[PDB]
C-alpha cells in the first residue's frame, strides 16, 4: 500500500474505537453505579526515511533528517471513577457508598468481584444477594424469617427488628474494599470489576474507618456519565472520521491519475 | 552511537531479522534479544553486549567486531570472516559454524565444541586447544599452525591449506581425509 | 542485484498474526513513482539500442557491396 | 565484486541444523 | 517473450484473487458468527541460475479476524452469544465435529437442539443435545447449562438437562473449513470443553467485518492490479520493437 | 480438496461463494394486551393456538 | 458497525424501562399492587488490539 493510505486508516480505526466507547457510555446512561470511559489517543512512532542511520538530532531541520509518522491509535479506554449523584429510593435493601469503596460479591468461579452497584435483594434462603444475577454479598448476611425490618448502619452493621424484644439484633456487618488504582480494575460486565495487577492489592476494612466510605441505606449511586460530553465528543469524532476519509480518496485519485496518464 | 528501543525498530522486518549493514552503530543494548538473524557486517561495533540472544545467524564480515562477552547464545552460525576479533570467549552457545577467515584470532578456549566447520584461515593462531572437537571440516590454510593438539575430533575432512604439520594427534577419529 | 537501503514502511496492524510486540508489521519499501519511471526509462532505453543495432547492421551490408 | 549483492540460491537459515552448520 | 509478461500476469491474477477474498467478507457483513478472512501477499523468489531479479507474489489467507462480533439484542431465550473468546461445538451433516459461533439456536419436532444452519449442538456427554419433547420454558444458563420446565409443571421444577460444550482453543491453530466451521489444523485432535467461556443469553453475535478495512484494501488492490497491467503492455511493446533485428 | 496441508500458504487459499438468506425465522414472543369492549374477541395468555 | 448495535441495546433497554413505568402508572389505583423497578447492568467488555 501507499504509506499515506494506511496512515489515514489508523485515524479511522482510532475514531471507530472512540465511537464504540462513546456509544457504550450513552447506553449505560441510567445504569446504577456505572463509570464512564474515554478513549485516549496517542501518536504512533516516527521513522527516519532519508537517514537510515537512526540519528534524529543531526539535521532534523533538513531533508536528510525528515521523519514521518505512522498514524494514531487508541492507547487505553480510561475509566473515570468520579463519584456519582445520589438516588433516594424507598427499598430498604439497596445501598450506596459515600466516597471511596467497593462492594464485594462472590462470583460462581470462586473469586470475588467488586462493584459500585448497590441494588441488592434477598434470595429464597434470605442471604443478601445482587438484584441481578443473584451473586451473594461477602460477607454473607442471612436475615431471619421473624424479622420485620432491615437497618444498615453507616458502618455496615446490619441489624433487624424482631417483635417480642426491644433493641435491634445484629446479624452481620458489611465491609467494603478500596484500591490504590481503581482505574486499573477490569470491567467484566454485570456491574462487576475484577482486580488486576495495575489496580493493586485489595484493601479491605470497615466502611467508615481508615478513609473508607459510609454505607447509606435506601440510596443508590447514579451513573457519572455526562450525556452532553458524549454528544460533543460524538460531533468531533464524526468530523475527524470524515476528514480521514477525504485524504484516502485523495490518495486514491492521485494514484489513479498516475496509471491513467503514464 | 548506541542502539535504543526505537532505533532497532527501523531495522527489523516481519520475521525479526535485524539488519545493521554499514550502520554507524557502536554498541547494542545490554541483555539484547533478537528473534531472527543479526547482521553487523562493516560496523564500528567493538564489543557485543553481555547476554545477547540471537534466534538466527550472526554475520559480522569486514566489521570492527573485536570482543564478545560470555553467555551469548546463537541458534544459527557465527560468520566472522574478516573481523577484528582477537580472542574467543568461553561459554558461547553456538549452533552453527565459526568462520574466522582473515581474522587476527590468536587463542581459543579449551574443550571448545563446534557443531560445524571451523575456519581459522589466514589467522595468527599458534595452537589449537586440547580437547577441541569439530563436527565438520577443519580449515587451517595460511595460518601459523604447525602442531596439532594431542586429542581432537574432526568429524569431517581436515584441510591443511599448505602449512606443514610436524605433530599429529594421538587420538583422532576422522570421518574423512587430510588434504594439503 | 542490490536491495534498496530505504527503511521498510511500518504499518500498525496489531491484530495481524505477524505483528511484533508493538503491533507493527513491516512492508516492502517499493515506491510507485520511481518504479514507474524505471518502467518508462528501461523500455525507451531498450528500444533505442535496437535502432542502433539495426542501423549498424545496414552499415555492414553496405560495406559488403562496396566496389561492386 | 559488488558488496551486499543478493544471491540466487535459497538463503541458508536456522531451523533444520543442516543449514545452520554446513558452511 | 520476456518472462516479465508472465511475471506481471501472475501478479495481476493474484490481485484478482485477493479482491474476491475481500468481496466475500463484504457479502457476509450481516452473517451471524462470521469471522472475517485476512488476505496478504507472499514473495517467492525464483531461485536458479542467473541474476536474482524475478520474484513472484501469490495471495494467501494467513488467518481470520477473531475479534468479538457486533452483539444483537433480540430478547429471545434460544439466542446466545459468546462473551469474549470461545466457540460452540457442532457437528455438520457429515457427523464431523467443528467449532462455530452462531448461537441462533432452535428446537426441532424431535427435541434436538440445533442452530440456524441445522448443525447439532454438542453437550457435556459429547453427544448432540436432546431435550424432552413437551417443554414449557427453556432457559439457557450463562455458563451453557440448559434448564427446562416440563409441560404443566410448577415453577419450582427448573431442572438442568445438559450443558453447552464451549471450547476455547488457540485461535492460531484453527482453520475455516469448506462449510464455515473452524477445526484444528492438526487432525484427530480432541476439542476440550472449557468451563471459563460464558454465554450472554438473549443476544446474537454478528460478524466482525471491518467495512472500511475492506474498502481501503480494494482501492489498493485496484491500483496495484492496474500498474502490473501496464507492465504487461510495455513488455509486448518492447518485444514488437525488438523484431526489426531480423527484418533485413 | 486436499485436507489441511498448509492452509495458511498460497496452496491452501480458500475463497467463499458469498452469502444467502437461509430462513425467515418466526419469533413467537408474547405480545402485549389490547383491552377491548367487544364480547367475542378473546386472547390466549401463553402458548396455545385457536383451531379453525 | 459495532456502534450501531451498542446503541441499539440502549434503545431496547430503555424500552423495557418505559414499559415497567407505564405498568406502575396504569396500576396507580389497584389495591395491594407493588411498584416495580427495572435493574440496569452493562454487558461484557471485549479485549481489543493487544
Amino acid at each position: 500500500m501507499h504509506p499515506a493510505l494506511w496512515v489515514s486508516k489508523t485515524g479511522l480505526d482510532a475514531q471507530q474505537t472512540n465511537i464504540a466507547t462513546i456509544s457504550n457510555n450513552l447506553a449505560n446512561a441510567s445504569t446504577v453505579g456505572y463509570k464512564k470511559s474515554r478513549a485516549v489517543f496517542e501518536d504512533l512512532f516516527y521513522q527516519n526515511i532519508n537517514q537510515p542511520g537512526g540519528q534524529s538530532s543531526q539535521n532534523t531541520e533538513l531533508p536528510s533528517g525528515l521523519m514521518l509518522g505512522a498514524g494514531s491509535k487508541v492507547v487505553a479506554t480510561q475509566k473515570v471513577h468520579t463519584h456519582g449523584n445520589a438516588q433516594t429510593t424507598t427499598n430498604a435493601l439497596d445501598m450506596m457508598v459515600e466516597g471511596d469503596g467497593f462492594f464485594q460479591v462472590t462470583l460462581p468461579d470462586g473469586n470475588i468481584g467488586y462493584t459500585r452497584n448497590g441494588q441488592f435483594t434477598l434470595n429464597g434462603e434470605g442471604t443478601l444477594v445482587t438484584s441481578g444475577s443473584g451473586y451473594p454479598v461477602e460477607p454473607e448476611i442471612v436475615i431471619p424469617e421473624d424479622a420485620i425490618s432491615i437497618t444498615v448502619g453507616t458502618d455496615g452493621e446490619v441489624s433487624v427488628r424482631v417483635r417480642g424484644q426491644q433493641d435491634n439484633q445484629v446479624v452481620g456487618q458489611l465491609t467494603i474494599t478500596d484500591f490504590v488504582n481503581p482505574g486499573g480494575l477490569e470491567p467484566i460486565g454485570q456491574n462487576l470489576y475484577l482486580p488486576t495487577g495495575a489496580s493493586g492489592d485489595p484493601q479491605e476494612g470497615v466502611p467508615g474507618l481508615d478513609g473508607l466510605g459510609e454505607i447509606r441505606q435506601s440510596m443508590l449511586e447514579a451513573s457519572n456519565v455526562n450525556v452532553t460530553e458524549e454528544l460533543v465528543n460524538m460531533i468531533e469524532a464524526q468530523r475527524v472520521y470524515e476528514m480521514n476519509s477525504k485524504v484516502i480518496s485523495s490518495v486514491d485519485k492521485m494514484m489513479s491519475f498516475v496509471n491513467q496518464q503514464l | 552511537y548506541e542502539l535504543d528501543y526505537y532505533s532497532k525498530f527501523g531495522h527489523t522486518d516481519n520475521y525479526g531479522n535485524l539488519d545493521l549493514r554499514n550502520k554507524p552503530y557502536t554498541q547494542l543494548p545490554s541483555g539484547f534479544v533478537v528473534k531472527g538473524n543479526l547482521n553487523i557486517s562493516q560496523t564500528p561495533i567493538k564489543k557485543l553486549p553481555k547476554g545477547l540472544d540471537v534466534g538466527g545467524s550472526l554475520e559480522a564480515t569486514n566489521s570492527a567486531l573485536k570482543t564478545i562477552r560470555s553467555g551469548t547464545k546463537i541458534k544459527g552460525y557465527a560468520n566472522l570472516l574478516g573481523s577484528k576479533i582477537e580472542s574467543w570467549p568461553r561459554g558461547i552457545k553456538l549452533g552453527g559454524y565459526l568462520n574466522l577467515t582473515d581474522t587476527p584470532l590468536k587463542t581459543l578456549p579449551a574443550k571448545l565444541r563446534v557443531k560445524g566447520d571451523l575456519s581459522v584461515i589466514r589467522t595468527p593462531i599458534s595452537a589449537l586447544p586440547e580437547g577441541l572437537v569439530v563436527d565438520g571440516n577443519l580449515y587451517i590454510g595460511g595460518s601459523a599452525l604447525q602442531v596439532f593438539p594431542d586429542t581432537m575430533t574432526v568429524k569431517g575432512n581436515i584441510f591443511l591449506g599448505g602449512n606443514k604439520i610436524t605433530k599429529w594427534p594421538s587420538n583422532l577419529t576422522l570421518g574423512g581425509a587430510v588434504a594439503p | 542485484i542490490v536491495e534498496s537501503d530505504k527503511p521498510l514502511s511500518a504499518e500498525y496492524n496489531p491484530d495481524h498474526p505477524l505483528a511484533n510486540e508493538e503491533g507493527y508489521i513491516y512492508k516492502p519499501n517499493v515506491n510507485v513513482m520511481e518504479e514507474m519511471a524505471n518502467m518508462i526509462s528501461a523500455s525507451r532505453a531498450y528500444q533505442t539500442n535496437v535502432q542502433v543495432a539495426d542501423s549498424s547492421k545496414q552499415m555492414l551490408l553496405r560495406t559488403l557491396q562496396m566496389g561492386q | 565484486g559488488i558488496p551486499g549483492a543478493l544471491s540466487n540460491q535459497p538463503p541458508a537459515d536456522a531451523s533444520i541444523p543442516q543449514d545452520v552448520a554446513q558452511m | 517473450m520476456d518472462r516479465a509478461l508472465f511475471l506481471a500476469m501472475s501478479g495481476a491474477k493474484q490481485n484478482m484473487q485477493a479482491l474476491q477474498l475481500r468481496a466475500n467478507n463484504l457479502a457476509n457483513v450481516s452473517t451471524t458468527g462470521f469471522r472475517a478472512d485476512l488476505a496478504q501477499a507472499r514473495s517467492m523468489q525464483a531461485y536458479g541460475e542467473g541474476h536474482p531479479s524475478r520474484v513472484f507474489s501469490m495471495t494467501e489467507r494467513p488467518g481470520h479476524n477473531f475479534a468479538q462480533g457486533s452483539v444483537i439484542t433480540t430478547g429471545r431465550d434460544l439466542d446466545v452469544t459468546i462473551e469474549g473468546s470461545g466457540w460452540i461445538s457442532v457437528l455438520d451433516h457429515t457427523g464431523k465435529e467443528g467449532l462455530t459461533r452462531n448461537g441462533n439456536l432452535k428446537v426441532d419436532q424431535n427435541g434436538m437442539l440445533t442452530n440456524a444452519s441445522g448443525h447439532l449442538v454438542l453437550g457435556e456427554n459429547d453427544a448432540p443435545i436432546t431435550l424432552p419433547i413437551p417443554l414449557s420454558k427453556i432457559e439457557i444458563g450463562r455458563d451453557g447449562t440448559i434448564s427446562v420446565l416440563p409441560q404443566g409443571a410448577p415453577a419450582e421444577e427448573f431442572q438442568a438437562v445438559d450443558r453447552i460444550k464451549l471450547v476455547k482453543p488457540n485461535d492460531q491453530s484453527l482453520f475455516k473449513d469448506t462449510n464455515g466451521l473452524f477445526r484444528h489444523k492438526t487432525p484427530n485432535q480432541p476439542y476440550e470443553a472449557d468451563a471459563t467461556v460464558s454465554l450472554q443469553t438473549g443476544a446474537i453475535e454478528g460478524s466482525n467485518v471491518n467495512a472500511v478495512g475492506e474498502m481501503t484494501a480494494l482501492i489498493d488492490l485496484q491500483r496495484q492490479f492496474e500498474m502490473q497491467v501496464k507492465m504487461m503492455s510495455t513488455a509486448e511493446e518492447m518485444d514488437k520493437s525488438s523484431d526489426s533485428l531480423l527484418r533485413m
